[PDB]
């Protein structure tokens, strides 16, 4: 298939990167020091919520950069206007660019949470290793979905822009007001609001962030106190179960996913 | 018959930048398109390659249609400047392109000798020069027997030692039977190689055919220069009876305008009468003949 | 040492009751009957400066209306204004005025003694280290001092070891102490008035004794300071604006740079409804001094709210209502009195300033203001401090400001 | 002269640098929403926009000066300049007034608003300790911007790619802001028995950052000796700008 | 008196020689092409010409003085190949600040704007030029103040043969004037009707210079003379293999003679005595093809 076969090459480019395997190992430094600082305390609801945070501030920041430069960077490099005359569609050489550098994130965080297991299992005596293997399972395969959808988000800024120079200003930007804006924005529209704004309207817009539909989904079973939520201690309110809390975040790869797409086929 | 462009008017934002250009390329025929880096010549290189939409019109490559899968396997374009990916190698890009193009993976190793860049093999692009990464472009175009090459300015930033071997290569696939194209900037030197030229200039295809057809069509003087004539005072007139002017510089200059409807008897000028040190007979060149047909539209 | 029949008292009623007309007197005098002498207000019995000038050894004696001016001062010999014997008993002190640099009300082994309404203005010229107790008790069971006024004394109300008795409504002003409490087990005092003192309560090893109401106006180093108090209860105090300072003679205390209140080695006492106000320290809790009801307080205007030197948690909040914190920067969606999120008034970086006072130079850089986001986001490194899950929105002491 | 020739090239190729006036705008945005969190809800406020100054201004100085060499090589132009009648010292400290007076520039719209915000929202704020804080507070800002600014000469003129010279750029930044002082603490939280603390005030003259903040706190030296080390931040590192821009 | 005087250098990096006993002279209105790869032979020999290099073991007379004099650089222009300029400046403003280096009057400047043809395209930015528009740019600076010598490293990339005609136009008219330029460029066809001298050398030594006419003589290269239809093609192939030239027959009813050029001046004479020259070419060995000889004459 000619899906696979550009997937084969930024499998293989992405790698090369030296930015991504510096962000990358530490990302894989981070999760063992939260959770060996997560073992010689004990807590157990505190360093699964700590991990979710850094997964929140590094896996859009490799996301957005691997694939800020896939369309413009291939624009004004001269290899995507050549890349049109070869048996290829538009539809082809973008989906395989997303199953290529989603195959990366999705080994970016096999390493990172996967020595971060082997950093419990071999550091907390006696932890359950089904309950370990279940919650670090649902650590993978979310972390991943959320580092889709950045990297679904990066395919978007890079169709609309036509200079490579301003599309790391857009990855930038876009980087800046989903990780750390948009938990401020929140946060200050219910401190001056005192909470009295909309008390029904307000756990609604977190679904509009999706890293904090990745922050609430980790965070189902092991809720604990309120200040380990913060700001996510609006998802107690909310009266959608938990598969649906899935659903919306392969709902926000699919749609900028699908705007990646429509704005890549009028380039 | 590979290119059999017909009738083609393209309009976009109803500014009508090409109009009306009947190009139709034999099949073993260079072709010169020899237009400005502005919307006549570089719009007509996208109809050929299926990219654009030809609207109000057909363009038919290979007998079929432009942007069929199984034509485009039998294509090769050498775009204008392509700093390829500079992380990846040079044995790994060219892979790359062969899995595309359905080509076979032993011909990388056997192009990556043809083209004078087996040194620089398993080597990162960010380490190649200008001149490496045309050669490098040139690779995947040659890419399992195309019958079109599509080459848009391939000898810029090139030594003239492959420049020269690169039209011999070209030599060799016209001869195979390929059709090839050559969107060119550095127009003298490339008439000594194309077979027909093709001005295209506002759009309007001015002037193609050959190079003997393209001098025939418009009066051009050939440029006579006798340097060291024995008699150069009645020399003033004895080239001016038949149109002649002949224009001096020095003691013996006399670079004669000549008017390409005399060829006969001015030779038999120069050598009937006083005798001539160096000849210098200048042909009028692709420069000359472009700057003819441009001025003539404007 | 004359007595006080020694004098000429004018007899309004004849039921022991005399009346010192007006007129100066001098020496020493010594009450060994009951008698319940009044005085008109221009009868200033100035001592000469030595002994205590109006001993009283007769129970049930109703002292009213004197005008006492320069005792002794002779600390060690107990040179007082108003002496009062352990034979003494049920002795009333009403309304007087005092001047002298010595005791102004000595009493001990008494029981059910009044000393109400008097005005005790103690010194002018002594250093605080000279100046004599204003009210001292020495272990008297029933006593009920009410709304007296000590003015530059030596450690104001001095309590030494009694058990039962009210202190309500008395203004303590430019003294070094403004009560002093020693072994005092199941005291009370209620609605008294502290200011521009050295330590506003001091409160020294004495269980089970109520502390509520009472206002401390502009004291120095130690709004109240709470030492080995046991099931005590500290309910409506008024804490505001204790600067910096020095209390001058470093005895039992240091210096402080300003604790509203400084609870040290106290284990179970409820702490409910108090403000603290406008400090640099709202509170501060020793390590031995832990699990105890603090719920329901005002942390307003403090430059720190709470000093907590440990890494044990510690709740703040019974029955789940906890404290006012103006620097609370949470919401209330469900319209409760309650707030949200749980508050962590100290974080890890404001407990590397109390342990290392280097990082002072440090404490404006950006890492530091790094390292406050990262416990913001990471709560691994989060020490276990002294947070309270629901805390108040709105003010509790609504009434304590007037 | 011809240090001023070049000097206004770099003002007008700076000022459209499209990078730089979306941080001088964050800059003067948030220089305001520090001074409204201060107002309404003078110590406490400078205090808080030094902590501002000191993330900000670096990064300015950064994106501005980065690419004032090896941007330079790149684009050819520097070959070219070379062959004009010009010193290599001509270049480097005419490119050193023209990037030094943006920043100049940009805390005068930075603190020229925030300062505006202190004296129109305070209504009682007393000025003239005002005027004397905040001219303290845009000269030693400014001096910080330099001591950056010349970093990024040095880094600009060893690297041979542009690539490269973001990656050294980032890591200045991360160093010399917030590396070296958490370096500090662990040098002070984990080391007390070999860690004297007296050596811990002549350790932060080794740091332009903490130099920046002791002058807006304001101790074993004076004052004027800070002043002096932040100077002589600038005048080493710009010799040794030039001395590595004659080595190419 | 000549412009560059080369006394020869030798210029080392290493133990390696990069450039070894160059020695050039060029004129007073010479116009001079430094042929070669683009390797250390001709790069480090254009930076001599500079102030940017020093001669290791020789010395270099630019103008009658030292190449880093600032009187030598304010006559001197330079345009480097592969130019992008501050593309958020202007173009015109680029020029006003290249004037002000040079000690040019600012009068130049909308002067030399509407001679290189960007009078359209000035008071825009350089980041929405072309390539070939930032040709005409680079082109511009070096014509400001009034240049001795002009060092135009590749300066026909990427324009259109108007404009590649307009600046070969604009180099005669230059040095007329006195301003003698060296050519470094690679598109050898083209340039081969405008230099006066070539410079042809290689990776270490300078193989060859002087004239067209002197490499030509020098350089035994044989002439292309191609005719079409004399007589016959096929009754008179036969002719030139008994008596020794080369014919071929090529294209179809055309004999091109490939003949040795020192017996030409008489073998036109049978080619004309018999028949008709109604369609000939005679091409001389050109640049292209000298260098090619001169590549193979040393490597
Ligand atoms: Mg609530």
């Amino acid at each position: 298939n000619q899906v696979w076969n550009i997937a084969r090459k930024e499998l293989s480019d992405g790698l090369r990167n030296r930015w991504l395997l510096a962000i990358s190992l530490l990302f894989a430094v981070l999760a063992v020091g939260i959770a060996w600082l997560g073992a010689a305390a004990s807590s157990i609801p505190a360093t699964i919520a700590s991990l979710a945070s850094l997964a929140t501030f590094l896996m859009p920041l490799i996301a957005l950069l691997l694939a800020y430069d896939a369309i413009v960077g291939e624009d004004e490099g001269g290899t995507l206007m050549l890349l049109l005359t070869y048996p290829l569609g538009r539809g082809q050489i973008l989906l395989g660019k997303f199953v290529g550098h989603g195959l990366i994130l999705a080994l970016a965080v096999l390493i990172g949470f996967g020595c971060a297991a082997l950093a419990i299992a071999l550091l907390v005596e006696g932890v359950e290793l089904g309950m370990l293997f279940w919650a670090f399972g649902r650590f993978m395969i979310s972390s991943t979905l959320l580092g889709w959808v950045f990297l679904a988000f990066a395919y978007v800024l890079s169709g609309k822009v036509n200079e490579k120079s301003s599309a790391a200003g857009l990855a930038l930007g876009v980087w800046f007001l989903f990780v750390l804006v948009f938990d401020l924005v929140l946060l200050a529209l219910l401190v001056l609001s005192e909470g009295k704004f909309n008390p029904e309207l307000l756990p609604w817009l977190l679904l509009l962030n999706p890293t904090d539909i990745y922050r609430l989904i980790n965070l189902s079973g092991f809720e604990g106190s309120g200040s380990a939520m913060g700001v996510l201690s609006l998802g107690a309110d909310l009266p959608v179960p938990a598969a649906v809390l899935w659903l919306c975040l392969l709902a926000w790869i699919g749609v900028s996913l699908l705007l990646a797409y429509a704005i890549f086929r009028r380039r | 018959n590979a290119v059999e462009i017909q009738g083609v008017s393209q309009r976009y934002g109803s500014m009508t930048v090409l109009h009306d250009l009947n190009l139709n390329l034999g099949e073993g025929e260079v072709l010169g398109l020899f237009g400005h880096n502005g919307a006549g010549k570089t719009t007509s290189m996208k109809l050929i390659l299926g990219l654009l939409s030809p609207s109000e019109g057909q363009v038919k490559v290979l007998g079929r249609a432009p942007n069929d899968p199984q034509v485009r396997r039998q294509l090769g374009y050498l775009p204008e400047n392509v700093t390829f990916y500079p992380q990846l190698s040079g044995r790994e890009t060219l892979r790359h392109f062969a899995r595309l193009k359905g080509a076979a993976l032993t011909q990388v190793d056997e192009l990556l000798e043809q083209v004078g860049l087996a040194h620089a093999a398993d080597r990162r692009v960010k380490t190649y020069s200008k001149g490496m990464r045309q050669r490098l472009g040139l690779a995947q175009a040659l890419l399992g027997e195309p019958r079109l090459l599509l080459l848009d300015e391939p000898t810029v930033g090139l030594d003239p030692i492959a420049t020269q071997d690169l039209y011999l290569l070209i030599d060799r696939l016209r001869q195979r039977g390929t059709s090839i194209i050559l969107c060119s900037h550095v127009l003298p030197g490339v008439e000594a190689h194309i077979n027909r030229a093709a001005i295209l200039a506002k759009g309007c295809l001015q002037a193609v055919g050959s190079l003997s057809q393209l001098r025939a069509e418009a009066g051009l003087p050939v440029r006579i220069r006798a340097s060291g004539i024995s008699e150069r005072d009645s020399w003033l007139q004895r080239w001016t009876d038949a149109g002649h002017s002949a224009r001096g510089l020095s003691e013996s200059s006399i670079e004669v305008v000549a008017v390409n409807g005399h060829k006969l008897v001015l030779l038999r000028q120069l050598l009937g009468e006083g005798e001539p040190e160096d000849i210098e007979i200048h042909q009028p060149s692709l420069e000359d003949l472009y700057r003819y047909y441009m001025e003539r539209a404007g | 040492a004359p007595q006080s029949i020694t004098t000429l008292p004018l007899q309004p009623d004849g039921e022991n009751r005399w009346r010192l007309p007006a007129g100066e007197y001098q020496g020493q005098f010594t009450i060994e009957q009951p008698m319940q002498l009044r005085c008109e207000p221009g009868a200033v019995i100035q001592s000469q400066g030595q002994g205590s000038s109006l001993l009283i050894s007769a129970p049930d004696v109703l002292v009213e209306g004197c005008t006492l001016y320069e005792w002794g001062s002779d600390l060690t010999a107990m040179d007082s204004a108003v002496f009062i014997l352990p034979a003494a008993e049920r002795a009333q002190i009403s309304n007087n005025r005092m001047r002298g640099p010595g005791f102004g009300v000595f009493v001990d082994g008494t029981r059910d003694v009044q000393v109400i309404g008097n005005e005790i203005d103690g010194d002018a010229g002594v250093r605080s280290q000279d100046r004599g107790n204003g009210i001292h008790l020495f272990a008297v069971s029933g006593a009920r001092v009410l709304h007296n006024h000590v003015r530059n004394a030596r450690d104001g109300i001095y309590i030494d070891t009694s058990n039962g008795n009210h202190l309500e409504g008395n203004v303590i002003e430019d003294v070094r102490y403004g009560v002093h409490y020693m072994f005092a087990n199941e005291n009370s005092l209620i609605d008294n008035v502290t200011r521009r003192t050295r330590t506003g309560y001091a409160l020294m090893q004495s269980r089970k004794l109520t502390v509520t109401g009472n206002r401390s106006e502009q004291d120095q180093n130690y709004g109240i300071l709470m030492n080995y108090i046991t099931y005590s209860t500290i309910t409506g105090n008024f804490v505001s604006d204790v600067q910096r300072g020095d209390t001058g003679g470093d005895s039992m205390i240091s210096g402080g740079e300003g604790k509203a209140l400084f609870i040290y080695n106290s284990l179970f006492n409820t702490i409910e409804n108090n403000h603290f106000e406008k400090s640099s320290l709202g509170i501060h809790l020793t390590a031995g001094s832990e699990d105890n009801r603090i719920s329901g307080n005002a942390f307003v205007g403090n430059q720190q709210q709470v000093k907590y030197v440990a890494s044990r948690t510690q709740e703040w909040s019974v029955d789940g209502r906890g404290n006012y914190w103006s620097d609370y920067l949470g919401w209330d969606r469900n319209n409760d009195g309650l707030g949200d999120i749980a508050y962590e008034p100290n974080d890890n970086v404001d407990r590397l300033l109390w342990l290392y006072p280097q990082v002072r130079l440090l404490m404006n850089s950006p890492s530091i203001e790094v390292l406050r986001w990262v416990q913001r986001a990471f709560p691994v490194i989060k020490s276990p401090g002294v947070q309270d899950s629901h805390p108040l929105m709105k003010l509790p002491t609504e009434k304590l400001l007037t």
